[PDB]
Parts: structure tokens; C-alpha cells; sequence
RNA sequence: AAGAACCUUACCAGGUCUUGACAUCCUCUGACAAUCCUAGAGAUAGGACGUCCCCUUCGGGGGCAGAGUGACAGGUGGUGCAUGGUUGUCGUCAGCUCGUGUCGUGAGAUGUUGGGUUAAGUCCCGCAACGAGCGCAACCCUUGAUCUUAGUUGCCAGCAUUCAGUUGGGCACUCUAAGGUGACUGCCGGUGACAAACCGGAGGAAGGUGGGGAUGACGUCAAAUCAUCAUGCCCCUUAUGACCUGGGCUACACACGUGCUACAAUGGACAGAACAAAGGGCAGCGAAACCGCGAGGUUAAGCCAAUCCCACAAAUCUGUUCUCAGUUCGGAUCGCAGUCUGCAACUCGACUGCGUGAAGCUGGAAUCGCUAGUAAUCGCGGAUCAGCAUGCCGCGGUGAAUACGUUCC
């Protein structure tokens, strides 16, 4: 990125805001993997919309400037014929 | 899939940098000179059609 | 408006001298700068002052030149094919022994346009049979 | 077909010889005559340095002794090789002369490309070195082998 | 003695046009006028375009057309109103770029 | 090519292009409005026909003259029809117009006029061969010093596909002096489009100086 | 493919629509259109703030929306073994043909063969043939010499001015673009039928189609493109169509094609000095000044441009230094910290600073290019383009070796 600064698209903003003084709802999709992971998120688990299917996703706190569809390959290994 | 297309870019684009080159004559994408905003291929038939001055060709 | 001097244009692949054969000591002047001092060494400078020694041998007269564009060795010899035709408006009688040196024409020669599918206008990158 | 023309080379103002020049045209890489230069005049003065003799007369010597007086040129009329020996035109002498010169020059190791191209033109004068070895290569596949070229082809 | 002068300018693709333009357009100059200057040539600059012949792929064979760009001027040290009213009227041509200034 | 277009050789050196103006602020819009002039005279080559339109600009103006055949029926009774033309053209150019007309001698002289033609008579499901002699025959009544003519798809709905050619006189398009006029057209039959090309060898011209 | 982060994109996954995203006819009301809120990933739906305009004695005129309706619209759906159109290929190789006539039972042949000559079916001579058409050539553009016309924003020699062609002046010259001049075997000599033509020499800026480009003949390959466009036929239609978010087009054990960078002392590194051409620029180029090691930023002059900006040419030369090694060789890979563009740089952008320092010390079998400003190599610009150019297209610098010859491929 650049400066002033990281970018959400800013409805997990509130999402993660409202979960966060309240109801501690765990377990959330979201398509916008763009999305980087900030103090105020940490805790949550997503299911990450890779596009095939949502791959959940817990946050430890080592996790912040890593984008928060990082984590999720959509790739799927390898795939090769004759391993060994 | 053309008259789609050349509807798609037509109306507005939610975001300026969308808008990426065509001509009018051919709703053909791509390898569309922006200076003029003519297909190679429709800047080719105009050519041999003969649109503007001049010399033509393959001078220098 | 000064004692008079002959001049004679040269050039060679987009490259134009003017030379001034002006009367006097014979040190050469090339933008302001000594021939020995504006491309150094260069050893070629003396090629580019070959065709007076040929012809005769010596005044020397002066001379006062201006030359723009090409690179180093294409100025200079802008230089020679200048001073060259200079020498040749000097007096009409010395052309006779310039057939025998050939040094005039300047034979327009310059690097040929790159042509399509080609990198050197000529060359072709690669061929593979299957 | 027929024939082509050929042009003369500048002359080199130093030592006013042709020939020089034409060293100048084939100890040049990557079109830099200024470098073929530098590597010219370093190399008349090492000359002059060591073993006090002029380098014309070095260098006029060496040439005479790079050229072979014999070339094979092979041809396949039939099952393997089958070279043919014959006189060398003179300018194909002085190419040969001068490319197996600066050839077997640029291997010799020496950490001054000068030095070794010094130690090599007193080598043709000494009547040794690999180019002089090569040209007696040359003379061993010729003369042995000329029966085949006598006057037939 | 310096003062600033009109000095008209033309531009045009086609070149036939351009000084034939030229030429009406000194020639109201020269009427109810003076001194009159020529109309100076300009280096001119042209746009080279290399283009695919074929619809698909064989990419080495193109061609190049190519748009030249002509540039000229002209200048009167005599204002000379009367030229500059008669100037008003330009029957020809429709391909031209005249540019007045003082 | 393996034919390169006459016409995109002959202009420059022996002809003038078909719309001439000068950019400019907006070089594309000219052209724009220019080559919809031609979608719409294509419209009006439904049936008043056109051999072709010469188009000038100058800022705020164009001359869209017309040369034409038949120039009546574009201007109709009384002259109402170009008049309403000219709205139809007013209304989408946006400035102001006056629309010119021209009438060719010996029409049929003209490529693009015998290749509609000939198109149409092979809309009109004659056979082809006859269709090319007579027209042969009819610019041969034009007289030139040479004609070539050809057509191409299918040809009579016979087999999978065939081309043919007919020519009398000289016609030599490497020649830069020819002044040789090119014509194209694209026929409709029910088995298929029927492309269709001719040549027109006017003559050499000869420059001036004074 | 002259720019796959989204778009493009067609394909996948998920979420949505069925006269439709796009065009027209009908009836039919009504301006069209937007300002925000709410829910949602968007797509869109639920609300309010809002439109309610223009010419007409009332029928209307006009774009445009909405409603319904049959029609239709739509397909980058299939078919280049249905095509138009466009383009490779032998090949810029010199051939391919026709009219008339003759000959042959006929198919076919003659002309187009033969002699000389040419890059050429080029020309010449002869020939039962004489012509002609499409090509080659010529005609065009570009480059080189020179004249004339015309001298600013360009030009600076002769004069003064200054940090500066910058400013007076000059409008010579360089330079610029119009019209001319010039090359045609023509002049001489020799050969040859005294023909064509070749060779040699002179004249000449350029000599024997001057150099380069354009110019691609009949046709071959059912060659390529239904996917540029157009479209015969066939198929689908609340879906082979349309909208959207995210993916993928960039996969990864590997093979191949094609480029780039190197494996180094003719060199690396540092310092100083010096010579270009062409192209682009107003939704732009963006100087100078300043901030940051750098990338860039702050700010802003000038320029619609022979004025100003992109912009500094690089190799090279001159010295200093390393002294032959996986190296002060090379830069890979990766880490950290920044930066430009963009709603947004994870997939899958570019650049910079710092750090890390693969492999490679010239490469088997095999194979490619090029006859001179060509090969060799160094930098620059542009099309493309928000950003992204080792690709492509051009520009100039430096600049060779060899061509005995048609034995062989």
C-alpha cells in the first residue's frame, strides 16, 4: 500500500464495530478480500469467499498487515501425476 | 456479445478508469489506437478507403 | 570584411561542418576548441588534416570551423570532407591531383530504416525449421 | 557472378602503413576503434621497452613469418574427408596471419592484453609461439597430403 | 525602431491546398498594402503508423501510413486596415489553418 | 495480398480523397460526423443512388456535395426533398449545411455505378457469365481505353464456391499514372452474398506547369 | 495481444432479470432526469426530497421514460469442408495468358522456341508467325549534389552585446519546404552483324536497373480469420441472453519456441570531460526553486509548441583504483523499509532504499542471421497506455571481417 492508508470498504468496518461492542458473533462470509485485518478485528473468524467455496479464517494477533484474502489460496495442488 | 459490450461502455462506468478505447464503427475491444479511436482493422478499410491526407504510404 | 577566405560545406550522415580556410599560422579551430583538445587524441584528427598534406604540402592556412551533429568521428570527418571542398574552391587548378585522392562526394551513406520484422534492417532474429 | 571490388583502408597515420590499419580492423571488438588503438600504440611501446628494436621491422618480420605458404581445403567426394592442399592467395595469407595472431593472442593468459600481444608478435619473430606452431600444423597436413591435389581436383 | 507586427500562420495536411492558400492569402496582403513578407517554410512534422495486414495473426507482414504535418508564416510590417477588413472574407480553402496574431 | 486496393495507392499522387477538412481540437469528431453522413447517404444509395460524396469542413460549416446519375431524385418535385434532407442532415450535424449535387456525364464510366448495377442484376438472378458481357458491352459503349471486371461466392448456387474475372483493354494498377477508379459492392442472394470488384482504366494523366 | 490487478473477458463460482443490457412498430400515459436515506458484497429493491419542459384553439409536435402487448431484439452459440471481406505462401521468382493465323484425326502445339545479351518473357537478330493483355521495368516517395523563390520561434559568419544567439543587427551560411537542375551507355576507346549489350576510361555530387522503401502477375496450399465487420444454413431463448461480486485467463512435476542479462581486465568501480537524431505534449508536457540517500513529493514559470517542456544522449575519451578469482565478475532469489498510478496493488503492477549474493569462468549433437554503413554493439523516442514494454515499431552514435567459387546442401 502506500499511505493514510490501509483500505477497507468499510461496511466490515461497522460490521466488525458492531460485533465487536456486542453479541460476539463468530463465524462470517465475506466476498471483499481486499479488505487488510486491523487491532480492532482481531478475534474473528471469516469464511473467505476464495470464489469455489468460503475457507474460514481465524485471526491471531501476528495477523495485521497481511491482506485478509491472503490466507486463502484459491489454487488447488498440485496437481501432478507420479509423486516419489 | 458486441451490442452488450458496446452498451456496457456507452453508459457511465461506475469508475473513470473503466473506460477503455473503441471505435464506432466496429464494436470490436482491443488493439484500438487512442489517438484516433479507430480499429486497426477499421482504420485499415478507411485507409484504403482514403480518410485523410497523406502519403500513404510508407514513406521516410 | 576582413583579407579574404574561402568556405566549403561538409557533411556525412546527418552530420554539417563549415569551414573557414582564413590565412595565417594553420592551427585548426573546431568549436572554439583545438583539434589536439575537442577528440582526443585521436590520431583520425590527422586523417581529418590528411587531404591538405596531400595536396602539395604546406601553406598552412587557418582554419575557423562550425560543426553540429552525428557523433564524434562523423564531425570530424565532416571536418575533412569541408575543409576538403574548401581546398577545392581554394584554386580550381588542384582538383586534378583530388581525382587521384578521390576525398570529396561525401557518398550520403547513413543507416538504412529498420524494416518490419526485422531488429537491424537487414538482420532477422531467428529461424526454426518444425 | 565474377569478382567483387574491394576497398582500400584508411592508412594508419602511425607507422603510416596500411597493413597496420588492417590490425587495427581485426584486434577491434564491439566496432571501438579507439580501443583497437589504445591496445596499437601501448603495444608499439611495450615493444620499444622491452629488447630495443623498431617495431616495423618486428612486425614486418612476424607477418612474414605467420603466413602459410599451403592451405588444405577438404571436400567430400566420397566416403570421409578429403582435404586438398594449395597456395595461398597473399591476402588470404595476411588473414590468416593476423587472425590466428590475434586469436591465439587474446588465449595466452597474460594479465595485459599488450604484454601478450607483444610476447606473441616477438614470438612470429622468434619463429615460435602457437602461431608459428599453427602454421607449421598447417605446413605438416600440407606437402604429406598434397598427392591427392597434385594437379588433379 | 523594434515593434510588434500581425504575423499570420498557416498549417495543413495536403500541401497543394496549403500554399495555395498560402498564396490568397498574401495576395489581400499585397493589395491595399506593403512590404509584404514571403511565406517562410516551417520543418514540418509527420506521424508514422504501423499496422497488421492480416484480420488474425501473421504479425511480420504490416505496412506504414503515415500523417505529415506542414507549418508556414507570413508577416506585413504594415498594419493597413483596409487589408485587414478585406481579410475578413476567405472563399478558399475549406482545409486550412490560419492563426492571426499581433 | 494477394491484391492490394488500387484506390488505396491512386490518392495522394493522382486523386483527391473523398473528405477533406483539417484538426484540430477534435480530429475523431469530424470523422465521426463524417462517416455518419455516410451511414445516412448509404441509406439514401437505397434507390436515388450515389456514385460518390466529396466533403469539406471549416469550422462551423461543411460542403457535402453530391455527384449523382439521376440528381432528380434527390431533389424531387419543386425541391422540397433536398430541403428535407437538408433538416434531416441539420438536425444531427449540429451546424450549419448545404448539401450539393452533381451530374455525371456518361454515368456508366463510373465503378461504383456499374458495380451497384451489375449487383443489382445479380440480385435479379440473371446468370453472371451474361451479366459481365454485358457490361462489357455497356462500357465498352462508355468508352475507355480499358476495363476489367470480376465476381466472386457463389455464382448461379452451383457448387461450393466460384470465382471469374472478364477484361478488355489495358488495366495497369502499377502504373502511378493511371488514374484507374476501383469499385466494390456485396450482392444478397438466398444461397449467399455474391462479392463483386471492378477496375476502370480512365487513362494516364498528364502534369501541368506554368 | 498496439498493455488480463477490477474492466477488458469470452470462461468458472455465487448472487439476480425475462419483450429484456441493446434497436424498431403498437396502444398508452407522462417531460426525461436526478438528491440522499435504508438493506445488501455488488447487482438492485424499500422511502422521502424531487421532476411535471418546449411548439399548438385543443386533435396534436418533439426527444424520453414507464406500462402492457404480440412481433422481435440477443448469441465472442456451431459451420473459414457454404462464403463475402481481409491476409500469409512459393516470391519482387519472371513468368502466366489472349486475339488472329498456321499445323495436328484428336487432345495440343506454334507465338512464349533458337542465337547474343540482361536482375527480368530485358533488349536485339533470326524463326510460320504477327500482335496484344496481366507482371518485371518505367511512372511515386525517401536519400545524396546544386540553383532559384522564401528568412521566423530557426540560423551567427562578418559587426558591436552578454552568464547565455541572448540582444541590437545580419537573413550571407548552416537549416527549413516549393519550384528547378542532374544519369540517359551519353561522351570517348575496344569487343560485337555496323544489332542489343558488356568491359575500360573520361566527365560528374551520385554511373551503368546510384542506395532504400512502396509497387506482390496468372495461381498454388478446400492455407488463416464465422472471433473485426457482414452473413447462407443449423441450434438456444424466464437462456448458448443480460446484470453483478470474486476468481481465472499468470496454474506447475516438465518439454519446446522466442528475447533479455551475464559468465569479466579491449574489463569492473569511481571522478572529470565530450558528440546526436527523430518523436511526443493541453483531461498534457511540466522547467526552475525547495524537501527526501533514493523513488518521488511540495510548489510553480513556460508551452497548442523550429519559441517551452518531456531531456540528461549512451558507448567513447581522460585519469584514479582492483590484478585474474565464482572475483570490487555477474546479478538471481528472498527479507525489511519506502514510493508512483488506481475505489482498490493478496491473488496478479511498476519503481526505489537497505539487506541477502542462485546458477553461470563462453556451452554436446545440432542450428540461425548478415556482402558496407550490412553484420557487431551503445543509448533515445513512440504506438500501446490510469498504472504496467527484456515485446513491437522507429531514431541516431560507434562501426568491421570475407566473398577463391558453383564441387557440395
Amino acid at each position: 500500500s502506500l499511505k493514510k492508508g490501509p483500505f477497507v470498504d468499510g461496511h466490515l468496518m461497522t460490521k466488525i464495530e458492531k460485533l465487536n461492542e456486542t453479541d460476539k458473533k463468530q463465524v462470517v462470509k465475506t466476498w471483499s478480500r481486499r479488505s487488510t485485518i486491523f487491532p480492532q478485528f482481531i478475534g474473528h473468524t471469516i469464511a473467505v469467499y476464495d470464489g469455489r467455496k468460503h475457507v474460514p479464517v481465524f485471526i491471531s494477533e501476528d495477523m495485521v498487515g497481511h491482506k485478509l484474502g491472503e490466507f486463502a489460496p484459491t489454487r488447488t495442488y498440485k496437481g501432478h501425476a507420479s509423486d516419489d | 456479445a458486441k451490442k452488450s459490450m458496446i452498451a456496457k461502455q456507452q453508459r457511465t462506468p461506475k469508475f473513470k478508469v473503466q473506460e477503455y478505447t473503441r471505435c464506432e464503427r466496429c464494436g470490436r475491444p482491443h488493439s484500438v489506437i487512442r489517438k484516433f479511436k479507430l480499429c486497426r482493422i477499421c482504420f485499415r478499410e478507411l485507409a484504403y478507403k482514403g480518410q485523410i491526407p497523406g502519403v500513404k504510404k510508407a514513406s521516410w | 570584411m576582413a583579407q579574404v577566405q574561402y568556405y566549403g560545406t561538409g557533411r556525412r550522415k546527418s552530420s554539417v561542418a563549415r569551414v573557414r580556410l582564413v590565412p595565417g599560422e594553420g592551427r585548426i579551430v573546431v568549436n572554439n576548441r583545438e583539434i589536439s583538445e575537442h577528440i582526443p587524441s585521436a590520431a583520425l584528427i590527422e586523417d581529418i588534416k590528411q587531404p591538405l598534406t596531400l595536396t602539395e604540402t604546406a601553406g598552412t592556412y587557418d582554419v575557423l570551423v562550425n560543426v553540429h551533429g552525428g557523433g564524434l568521428s562523423g564531425q570530424a570527418g565532416a571536418i575533412r570532407h569541408g575543409i576538403a571542398r574548401a581546398l577545392l574552391e581554394a584554386d580550381p587548378e588542384y582538383r586534378t591531383t583530388l581525382k587521384r585522392a578521390g576525398l570529396l562526394t561525401r557518398d550520403a551513406r547513413m543507416k538504412e530504416r529498420k524494416k518490419y520484422g526485422l531488429k537491424g534492417a537487414r538482420r532477422a532474429p531467428q529461424f526454426s525449421k518444425r | 557472378k565474377g569478382p567483387v571490388a574491394k576497398r582500400d583502408v584508411l592508412p594508419d597515420p602511425i607507422y603510416n602503413s596500411k597493413l597496420v590499419s588492417r590490425l587495427i580492423n581485426k584486434m577491434m571488438i564491439d566496432g571501438k576503434k579507439g580501443k583497437s588503438q589504445t591496445i596499437l600504440y601501448k603495444s608499439f611501446d611495450i615493444i620499444k621497452e622491452r629488447t630495443g628494436n623498431d617495431a616495423m621491422e618486428v612486425f614486418e618480420q612476424a607477418l612474414k613469418n605467420i603466413m602459410p605458404v599451403l592451405e588444405v581445403k577438404a571436400r567430400r567426394v566420397g566416403g570421409a574427408n578429403y582435404q586438398v592442399p594449395v597456395e595461398v592467395r597473399p591476402e588470404r595469407r595476411t588473414t590468416l596471419g593476423l587472425r590466428w595472431l590475434v586469436n591465439y593472442a587474446r588465449l595466452r593468459g597474460e594479465k595485459t592484453m599488450e604484454e601478450r600481444l607483444a610476447n606473441e608478435i616477438l614470438d612470429a619473430a622468434n619463429n615460435t609461439g602457437a602461431a608459428v606452431k599453427k602454421r607449421e600444423d598447417t605446413h605438416k597436413m600440407a606437402e604429406a597430403n598434397k598427392a591427392f591435389a597434385h594437379y588433379r581436383w | 525602431m523594434a515593434k510588434q507586427k500581425i504575423r499570420i500562420r498557416l498549417k495543413a495536411y495536403d500541401h497543394r491546398i496549403l500554399d495555395q492558400s498560402a498564396e490568397k492569402i498574401v495576395e489581400t496582403a499585397k493589395r491595399s498594402g506593403a512590404s509584404v513578407s514571403g511565406p517562410i517554410p516551417l520543418p514540418t512534422e509527420k506521424s508514422v503508423y504501423t499496422i497488421l495486414r492480416a484480420v488474425h495473426k501473421y504479425k511480420d507482414s504490416r505496412e506504414q501510413f503515415e500523417m505529415r504535418t506542414h507549418k508556414r508564416l507570413i508577416d506585413i510590417v504594415n498594419p493597413t486596415p483596409q487589408t485587414v477588413d478585406a481579410l475578413m472574407r476567405l472563399d478558399l480553402p475549406s482545409g486550412v489553418d490560419i492563426e492571426i496574431k499581433l | 495480398g494477394q491484391k492490394v486496393n488500387p484506390v488505396g495507392l491512386r490518392i495522394g499522387v493522382i486523386r483527391d480523397w473523398e473528405s477533406k477538412w483539417y484538426a484540430g481540437k477534435d480530429y475523431a469528431d469530424f470523422l465521426h460526423e463524417d462517416l455518419k453522413i455516410r451511414e445516412y447517404i448509404s441509406k439514401r444509395l437505397s434507390d436515388a443512388s450515389v456514385s460518390k460524396v466529396e466533403i469539406e469542413r471549416a469550422a462551423n460549416r461543411v460542403n457535402i456535395t453530391i455527384h449523382t446519375a439521376k440528381p432528380g431524385m434527390v431533389i424531387g418535385k419543386g425541391g422540397s426533398e433536398v430541403e428535407a434532407l437538408r433538416k434531416a442532415l441539420n438536425s444531427l450535424t449540429g451546424k450549419r449545411v448545404h448539401i450539393n449535387i452533381l451530374e455525371i456525364k456518361r454515368a456508366d464510366l463510373d465503378a461504383q455505378l456499374v458495380a451497384d448495377n451489375i449487383a443489382r442484376q445479380l440480385e435479379n438472378r440473371v446468370s453472371f457469365r451474361r451479366a459481365q458481357k454485358q457490361q462489357i458491352q455497356r462500357t465498352m459503349r462508355a468508352g475507355a481505353q480499358g476495363v476489367k471486371t470480376m465476381v466472386s461466392g457463389r455464382l448461379g448456387g452451383a457448387d461450393i464456391a466460384r470465382s471469374e474475372y472478364y477484361s478488355e483493354g489495358t488495366v495497369p494498377l502499377h502504373t502511378l499514372r493511371a488514374d484507374i477508379d476501383y469499385a466494390t459492392s456485396e450482392a444478397d442472394t438466398t444461397y449467399g452474398k455474391l462479392g463483386v470488384k471492378v477496375w476502370i482504366y480512365r487513362g494516364e494523366v498528364l502534369p501541368t506547369k506554368k
